[PDB]
RNA sequence: CAGCACUGAUUGCGGUCGAGGUAGCUUGAUG
């Protein structure tokens, strides 16, 4: 009933301004919020603490302390990060990167 | 000894290349960097077997330029020897030191006080040689050597051997 | 890119293992002892004494030695070194740890304050997830101030169990300044907990009490949170700066070292001296200091360890932190090359997918065409026209790994084109690019037009596409960003071009529309009472490109 | 110009994969470094030349490898380490998942 | 490089690499358990003289034959037959396979895939590691004190007669040259 | 862990995404000198070669698309319906 | 901020919302898997209106000389008026029109009909109208099998989850529901004769597009929903310029930061 | 991003919003 709650608080603060946006969006953002438990903030109390990787919460609000306390247990990152890889000069896991591509050999003589 | 081991190679095409017959330059490019190296880890890679057989699988194309990576998948035979390993081969050489012998695509040297008491060296000897009461070591002779080390280095592999043991020696 | 061939390997990057230094292996890097808290001048003389910055670390005056990798400045990354230090100190920014730590446990035996034996234990070893399985046991540690040695188990709470034991007292502990202090509890008991001690304390602890506490047998061992060996970034991370050359250049950070190593060396030239037992620890807290602030200087205990000239000095957390720095400055925003920006206006009379790039800045921006027997043809005019009228080139590359200047050399005029090469040119009308307009909170604030090089210096852009970056003409700035990979490109044309962009789901409907003149006035001419005459009902017809040429 | 977060933003929402790390790198820091395939560091003394490589300390010679990243990124690295961190470079994935 | 089929996590700490001898205490590229591409185990291949000699040319000849399926559109004597055989297959720079084929085809003391079968079918019964297996059937070998010497990795492993008996039957499958 | 080409999974169509980038990769190669499968009816831009190699499906390549697990369905550019 | 907490998430190639740790945010994004680009206002005409014009919209009685379908609508209808066996096809039609509405009257109680859908309907027919010259005045030639049989292997072939088992399968049904009820709603037997008369060549047609259309108002596994979510919410953020409570910008900051002390605390009772 | 350029404008001094406080105060956001 929370996200129920949430939700339409959302959308009435958008209505408010004869703004409109599609179910969808909000939607996430609820959900985004509400899945862990119940009320997780979108700020540097809540969001950025979770399990992400070290590198992400990294770049928002509390960067070398957030590395420190990084090292120190060492963590490990899976580099599935937006902002890891841009981090790190890669392409990313992202629409024209959510797959690979490959040349296959036996195909590429029955073209000819 | 000499061994057959299944290994694997990476090579990247550039898309030039990407004709009817890859299949066929493949195979070729990973003959010309595979047949004749060198590694401590593999010994003397000296030739791919069963070569109609040779998995390419599908090859993934990088991601800025065209070109393609494959894990070639192959076997061949390989030779790395062993401190402790009894093989035998060919004098080639020789001097105030010792004599340096042969076994197959490696080199064994034997140092002057890894060998007997009794056979000195001969210098004006032609070619040099080592003296016995009744051994003549020399240019052709057959040795049989007992490799008491090992010692990698940047395109091959080379070792001392002793010949001081018992059973050893020409034969 | 970098230049130069490499017989390595090359793979991307995939996991990141986050740990920290050890002492060992500081020593085992570096290529520098590191000594002398001078820069070079061998008395005024100029080169490098084999001192700080490049006692072998990397190199300076354009030559090539980085330790015979030569390669010079453009190529050579950093060589790290290190100095030892003389006696142990903590690490400005871990020192909240550590004093967690000693709290949950106790000295003299190093080891836990709690076992399975307490219930109200065995349910937090359990929790899966250092992070929380910590200041789980820390709160319920600080509150144990006794080292006890017996403990009634799971049996009768009349039947005692024993396991390790030394149960003196635990001593409350508290931060003041850059040291930790505690107390013995008629009347209480206060002494200074030494840096030297804590190691020790640490040195002891069990590897499975390392897991149980939040750490990794091998990536971080608390004994590290506790510095011994320090490393020296080489130059290029703390580059001079030569105003020509009789002057200086040294980089906030050269110093700071030098603090630390001049602060070092009279801290052991009096412990084999005068040392007078309690006139030392008013020299060493110097060395805490100097490798604390070095790190760390925006601390809560005032002081910010000024430097000459009032200018407080550049920690490296300083560099890190939160926009204009490095992470978020440097990494996940650039400046880059291949851009442009001036002002728009309207214009009635380009499609929707254009925009219009004035000659100026299309005879600046370029693409990299690789010859090919499609275009060997066109491509050479190119190069030939030179860098000054505008459909030309500027550039000619060849596989060698070389520039061509078009504009200087002397085989401008020359030149054959060789398959394989590449050719960079002018941007020309439809080389698609990515135009934005600041603030972008929208997918549509950028988007890809088809170029149309025009004159007169202004981006030129039509009506319609206008709401969508959200834009006036009172002198409104826009941005432009130029592709480069066929690849890129075909990126920017499939799923950025503008056509697509029509329809928007963000509120699932279109996003574009007719606006201004050209509303207002599509009205007028619907009303019925509304009639146009032949002379003029044939260029209307004209103007639509795709009449049936029918009347 | 500047390619600011917002505009980074931006193109991860078209899903311009490509060409986002074409802005960040090929058009900016864009650097290679040598890479050890045990201490994650960049270590290696690559005198690519005569080929030598080796991370004393890590003392390898053979298992070298080289990626390609933002100079920025370097630094980050090369100062976190002079904070005594260390941020490990590995080239292939363990944990799975 | 090339990779050889068995990936372990080198976390960080590659000190405890053991030393090499005839104590059969080979690299850990060398295990007799060792896996096959097809993702089963395999015992290690070992190769003796002359046995090599074959696969070698084995299969170094059926690539001259396919290299043309596309191409349509005694002692001193095999000397010099394989010279020829390489300089139609082989890189030409590869002077280590060259000079691996003299040393294999005058050293080798078989010359019958037949032959080489019963010192297979003969040897293996033995229940002896590859390595021994091969050096024992690529070594002149009389006495047992001459083999167990030059082989000390048997020992304890077999029994002094037995062993006599399949060296006294080596010897006599022994080809003549 | 891979999929067997029964059983696949994924839609038959081929996403936004994957064309874009087909040919996009395509072109570059193209343009890099490559091989062309088609008759080209004199066409010189390589990304217009791309499209029309797309067109008659015959561009040999196949893409892998990876599961949230870890596992992956192999399509080839041939099998894929390409609407849009 | 809302940026940051969202990047990480996209649709996967299984059709489900996560971020990057693998974790679901959603099963199917959105709760229906349609890409928001695809999406108009579209009215469900089963739901409003007396129970009587009802009736007399969707209800045929082929046993009755008042409610069946006069002869100049179905050519082969004459030949009906009676039969029973239809009779029970064209009842079950009625039995679920009926079903749907209460269902409707349960998710929107406020008896709204309008809203976002996919494949818009109302035009696909206008279409095949005039793409066919259809005549008001001659008969049709659609069985009455035909149209409540094509109607049914039509639901059976807009997929958004393809899975090969219960789980999966069931939620097939799960997000195709709603839109079926449109469809229902429009594709009515009498509705599909007397409202607009098609032909076979017609109807036959109409059904194809809804079905091709439809599946190109699918998802695309590579979409990056989280940001495009962030932003979407955002943008309308600064568009902000300003029935006497809490409302506007520094209440959606009350909200994302869950501050325990809002200025307006009020609740309603009914 | 009011304004300065006194200490290095490839950046200091300082300003505005926001929170935190016993305050004789930290900063999160901010050219
Ligand atoms: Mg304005
Ligand atoms: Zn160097
Ligand atoms: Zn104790
Ligand atoms: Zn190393």
């Amino acid at each position: 009933a929370g996200r129920a709650a949430l939700y339409k608080e959302v959308y009435n603060v958008i209505a408010s301004d004869g703004s409109y946006v599609n179910y969808r969006h909000m939607a996430l953002l609820v959900d985004v919020m509400t899945t862990q438990g119940g009320l997780t903030s979108v700020t540097r109390h809540g969001f950025n603490r979770s399990n992400t990787g070290a590198l992400m919460r990294c770049s928002f609000e509390e960067t070398v302390e957030i590395l420190f306390e990084a090292g120190a247990s060492a963590e490990l990152d899976d580099c599935r990060g937006v902002s890891e890889n841009v981090i790190l000069g890669q392409m990313a896991p992202i629409g024209t990167g959510a797959f690979d591509v490959m040349i296959d050999e036996e195909s590429l003589v029955k073209y000819m | 000894m000499f061994f057959i081991k299944d290994l694997s190679l990476n090579i990247t095409l550039h898309p030039s290349f990407f004709g009817p017959r890859m299949k066929q330059y493949l195979k070729t490019k990973l003959l010309e960097e595979v047949e004749g190296s060198c590694t401590g880890k593999f010994g003397y890679i000296l030739c791919v077997l069963d070569y109609d057989n040779i998995d390419i699988q599908r090859g993934r194309i990088l991601p800025t330029d065209g070109s393609a990576e494959f894990n070639v998948k192959y076997r061949a035979v390989v030779f790395k020897p062993f401190k402790g390993e009894v093989v035998d081969g060919t004098v080639v050489s020789c001097s105030q030191h010792g004599f340096e012998v042969q076994v197959g695509p490696m080199k064994v040297f034997v140092t002057k006080h890894l060998m007997p008491q009794d056979l000195t060296f001969n210098a004006g000897s032609n070619p040099p040689s080592y003296q016995s009461s009744e051994d003549v070591i020399t240019i052709k002779s057959r040795i049989r050597v007992k490799i008491e080390g090992c010692i990698s280095q940047v395109s091959s592999i080379h070792a001392i051997g002793s010949i001081k043991e018992d059973y050893l020696g020409a034969i | 890119v970098g230049q130069q061939y490499s017989s390595a390997p090359l793979r991307t990057v995939k996991e990141v293992q986050f740990g920290l230094f050890s002492p060992e292996e500081v020593r085992a890097i570096s290529v520098a002892k590191i000594r002398f808290p001078e820069t070079m001048d061998e008395t005024q003389t100029r080169a490098k004494i084999g001192g700080l910055n490049d006692p072998r670390l990397g190199s300076i005056d354009r030559n090539l030695k980085c330790q015979t990798c030569q390669e010079g400045m453009n190529e050579c990354p950093g060589h790290f070194g290190h100095i030892d230090l003389a006696k142990p100190v903590f690490h400005v920014g871990f020192i909240a740890k550590i004093k967690k730590v000693c709290e949950c446990v106790c000295m003299h035996c190093g080891k836990l304050l709690l076992d399975e034996h307490n219930e109200l234990m065995r349910q937090a070893l359990a929790i899966k997830d250092s992070k929380k399985r910590f200041a789980a046991i820390w709160t319920l540690c600080k509150t144990k101030m006794v080292c006890e040695t017996d403990v009634p188990s799971e049996d009768d709470p009349t039947q005692l169990v024993s396991r390790g034991g030394c149960g003196n007292t635990q001593p409350t502990i508290r931060k003041d300044g850059l040291k930790l202090v505690g107390s013995w509890k008629d009347e209480p008991e206060l002494r200074v907990l030494s840096t030297e001690e804590i190691l020790n304390i640490f040195k002891h602890i069990s590897v499975k009490d390392f897991t149980s506490l939040g750490f990794n047998e091998v990536f971080s061992r608390p004994e590290w949170m506790i510095l011994t060996c320090l490393p020296v970034p080489p130059p290029p991370v703390r580059p001079s700066i030569s105003f020509n050359e009789s002057q200086r250049g040294e980089d906030d950070l050269t110093f700071k070292l030098a603090d630390i190593l001049k602060a070092n060396i009279s801290l052991e030239t009096l412990e084999h001296n005068g040392a007078p037992h309690h006139a030392i620890e008013e020299a060493e807290s110097l060395l805490q200091f100097h490798v604390a602030t070095y790190m760390d200087n925006d601390i809560a205990g005032q002081p910010q360890a000024l430097q000459k000239s009032g200018r407080p000095v550049k920690s490296i957390r300083a560099r890190l932190k939160g926009k204009e720095g490095r992470i978020r400055g440097n990494l996940m925003g650039k400046r880059v090359d291949f851009s442009a920006r001036t002002v728009i206006s309207g214009d009635p009379n380009l499609e929707l997918d254009q925009v219009g790039v004035p000659k100026s800045i299309a005879k600046t921006l370029t693409y990299p065409e690789v010859v090919t027997p499609y275009n060997i043809d066109r491509l050479t005019q190119l190069v030939r026209n030179g860098p000054n009228e505008h459909p030309g080139a500027k550039y000619v590359i060849r596989d060698s790994g070389d520039r061509i200047d078009l504009r200087y050399s002397k085989r401008a005029g020359d030149i054959q084109l060789q398959y394989g090469w590449k050719v960079e040119r002018h941007i020309m009308d439809n080389d698609p690019v990515l135009f934005n307009r600041q603030p972008s909170l929208h997918k549509m604030s950028m988007m890809a037009h088809r170029v149309k090089v025009i004159p007169y210096s202004t981006f030129r852009l039509n009506l319609s596409v206008t709401s969508p970056y959200n834009a006036d003409f009172d002198g409104d700035e826009m941005n432009l960003h130029v592709p480069q990979s066929e690849e890129t490109r075909a990126e920017l044309s499939q799923l950025c071009a503008v056509p697509l962009q029509i329809v928007s789901p963000q509120s699932n409907k279109p996003c574009m529309g007719i606006v201004q003149d050209t509303l207002c006035g599509i009205r007028k001419l619907t009303l019925r009472d509304t009639f146009i005459e032949l002379d003029q009902v044939l260029n209307m017809l004209y103007w639509v490109p795709d009449w049936d040429g029918v009347i | 110009l500047r390619f600011g977060e917002m505009e980074r933003d931006c193109m991860i929402a078209h899903g311009a994969a490509s060409f986002l790390k074409e802005r960040l790198m090929e058009a900016s820091d864009a650097f290679r470094v040598h890479i050890c395939g045990i201490c994650g560091l960049m270590t290696v003394i690559a005198k690519l030349n005569h080929n030598q490589f080796e991370c004393k300390g890590c003392d390898n010679k053979i298992d070298i490898y080289q990626i390609h990243i933002p100079y920025a990124a370097k630094l980050l690295f090369q100062e976190l380490m002079a904070m005594n961190i260390t941020p490990r470079l590995y080239t292939d994935r363990s944990r799975d998942f | 490089s090339t990779s050889t089929f068995q990936t372990r996590r080198r976390r960080l700490k590659k000190v405890e690499e053991e030393e090499n001898a005839a104590t059969l205490q080979l690299g850990q590229e060398f295990q007799l358990k060792q896996i096959n591409h097809q993702g089963e185990e395999e015992e290690l291949i070992a190769l003796n003289l002359s046995e090599a000699r074959l696969v070698i040319k084995e299969a170094l000849v059926e690539r001259r034959r396919a290299f043309k399926r596309s191409q349509k559109k005694t002692r001193e004597k095999e000397l010099e037959s394989i010279d020829v055989l390489l300089e139609q297959t082989t890189g030409g720079n590869n002077k280590d396979l060259k000079n691996t084929m003299q040393y294999l085809t005058n050293f080798s003391r078989f010359r019958d895939q037949e032959t080489v079968g019963a010192v297979i079918q003969l040897l293996k019964s033995t229940g002896l590691h590859p390595f021994e297996v091969a050096q024992l059937g690529s070594l002149a070998c009389d006495t047992a004190d001459e083999a167990k010497t030059l082989i000390p990795s048997l020992n304890n492993k077999i029994s002094d007669d037995e062993l006599e008996r399949i060296l006294k039957e080596l010897s006599n499958l022994e080809t003549l040259y | 862990k891979a999929i067997p080409k029964d059983q696949r999974a994924t839609t038959p169509y081929m996403t936004k995404y994957e064309r874009a980038r087909i040919l996009g990769t395509r072109a570059l190669q193209i343009s890099m000198n490559a091989p062309v499968f088609v008759d080209l009816e004199g066409e010189t831009d390589p990304l217009r070669i791309a499209m029309k190699e797309l067109a008659e499906k015959k561009i040999p390549l196949v893409i892998r698309r990876y599961l949230p697990d870890g596992s992956f369905e192999d399509w080839s550019v041939e099998e894929l319906i390409v609407d849009l | 901020r809302l940026v940051k907490a969202l990047e990480d998430i996209m649709v996967h190639y299984d059709n489900t919302t996560r971020n990057s740790l693998g974790n679901v945010i959603q099963f199917i994004y959105g709760e229906d898997g349609m890409d928001a680009a695809h999406i108009e206002k579209q009215s469900l005409d089963t739901i409003g209106g007396s129970d009587a014009a009802f009736e007399k919209r969707y209800r045929v009685d082929l046993l009755n000389t008042d409610h069946t379908l006069d002869p100049s609508l179905l050519e082969s209808g004459s030949e009906i008026l009676g039969d029973l066996k239809l009779q029970v096809l064209l009842d079950e039609e009625y039995k679920q029109l009926v079903k749907d509405r209460k269902f409707l009257r349960e998710v929107f109680v406020d008896g709204e009909a309008n809203w976002p859908l996919p494949v818009n309907i109302r035009r696909i027919i206008q279409n095949a109208q005039q793409t066919f010259h259809i005549d008001h005045t001659k008969p049709s030639d659609l069985t009455i099998k035909d149209i409540v049989l094509g109607v049914k292997d039509l639901q059976e072939n807009l997929l958004v989850l393809r899975g090969k088992n219960e789980i999966i399968q069931n939620a097939q049904r799960d997000a195709v529901t709603l839109f079926c009820c449109l469809l229902r709603s429009r594709l009515a037997t009498r509705r599909v004769l007397q409202e607009y008369r098609l032909t076979k060549q017609a109807f036959d047609w109409v059904l194809s597009n809804i079905e091709a259309q439809f599946l190109r108002s699918v998802v695309h596994p590579g979409e990056m929903v989280g940001v495009l979510a962030a932003q979407s919410i955002g943008e309308p953020a600064t568009q902000m310029t300003l029935k006497k409570v809490t409302s506007g910008v520094p209440r959606l900051k009350e909200i994302l930061n869950v501050a325990k002390n809002m200025k307006t605390p009020s609740l309603t009772v009914y």
